[PDB]
């Protein structure tokens, strides 16, 4: 029995695709001299996380 | 026509934000707590009348 049985197969692409981000962030701040000042403008997410 | 063909998704948002103080010295006769006392009244009253 000599024979042969094959073929192929194929996929057709034509996606395209763009993205654009922008962002200004302008935080400011008074401290006097000699001190310290912290700002924190955001949130708080939990995480598990133990000795 | 090309909206036909397109998908578009957008967001745009903005924040401000203010924080300010303003300490002074007083004792109980003076204006600030003058203010809040008769404050409490006016709660105290509206409370009443309901």
């Amino acid at each position: 029995n000599f024979g042969i049985i094959t073929g192929v197969l194929s996929t057709i692409n034509f996606a395209l695709s763009n993205g654009d981000a922008y962002l200004i962030a302008n935080p400011q701040l008074s401290a006097r001299s000699g001190g310290r000042t912290d700002f924190l403008a955001g949130g708080q997410v939990p995480i598990l996380q133990a000795l | 026509l090309g909206n036909l063909f397109k998908s578009t998704n957008f967001q745009s948002g903005n924040t401000d934000l203010v924080i300010l103080v303003t300490p002074r010295v007083v004792s109980a006769a003076s204006l600030e707590n003058i203010r809040q006392v008769s404050q409490a009244v006016e709660m105290k009253d509206e409370y009443r009348n309901t």
